[PDB]
């Protein structure tokens, strides 16, 4: 992953207990954006008909 | 044409009847289903033999 600057403290409770509050610049960056790459498939078949 | 005596006036009229013979060798269930599935024009008379 990233190395990211954190600090340890309560922020209107957008933290509360598990949640984590995230400047917009780490998405302004880039830091992480991932590409995922799905296939699908179009079959076709010698029917009866 | 005449209703009436006139025995030299007449019209000669005629049926035409036309035949065609399609043979289908080494048949599928495929081709048969095909086939069936298939609709003619009307007033078409198919007759199917078979061997």
């Amino acid at each position: 992953g990233q190395n990211m600057r954190v600090a340890f403290m309560p922020w209107n409770g957008y933290n509360f207990e598990d949640s984590i509050l995230v400047s917009e610049r780490v998405v302004q960056e880039d830091r992480f954006t991932t590409i995922h790459i799905q296939e699908l498939a179009c079959v076709s078949r010698d029917t009866k008909l | 044409i005449s209703p009436h005596v006139n025995k030299d006036a007449r019209d000669q009229y005629e049926i035409r009847t036309h035949l065609r013979l399609v043979d289908i060798v080494e048949p599928t269930e495929k081709t048969v289903d095909a086939l069936m599935r298939l609709d003619l024009a009307a007033g078409v008379d198919v007759q199917i033999s078979l061997g």
